[PDB]
């Protein structure tokens, strides 16, 4: 059921959870998962898109999640 | 490039 790996998830629940009126911009994200390098969170954004988890808002890197825990 | 940014996710999340 969890077709995800746990990182993807972990940032997916960040971008989620994280109580910003402005979802969770790239620049926000990497600065709270610091380990979770940009090529790799770019991997990520675009795995949880086409997942249709997250989406992208006022801006490209400005992401929200659509309803994807 | 913005546009039913969300329709298409749930689309997408729906389409599978």
């Amino acid at each position: 059921a969890n077709g995800l790996t746990v990182a993807q998830n972990q940032v997916l629940n960040l971008i989620k959870a994280c109580p910003r009126p402005e979802g969770l911009n790239f620049q926000d994200l990497k600065n709270q998962l610091k380990h979770m390098s940009v090529s790799s969170i770019k991997q990520a954004v675009d795995f949880l898109s086409n997942e249709g988890h997250i989406y992208s808002t006022v801006d490209d890197d400005h992401f929200k999640s659509t309803d994807a825990e | 490039r913005i546009q039913r940014n969300k329709a298409a996710a749930l689309l997408r999340l729906a389409a599978r």
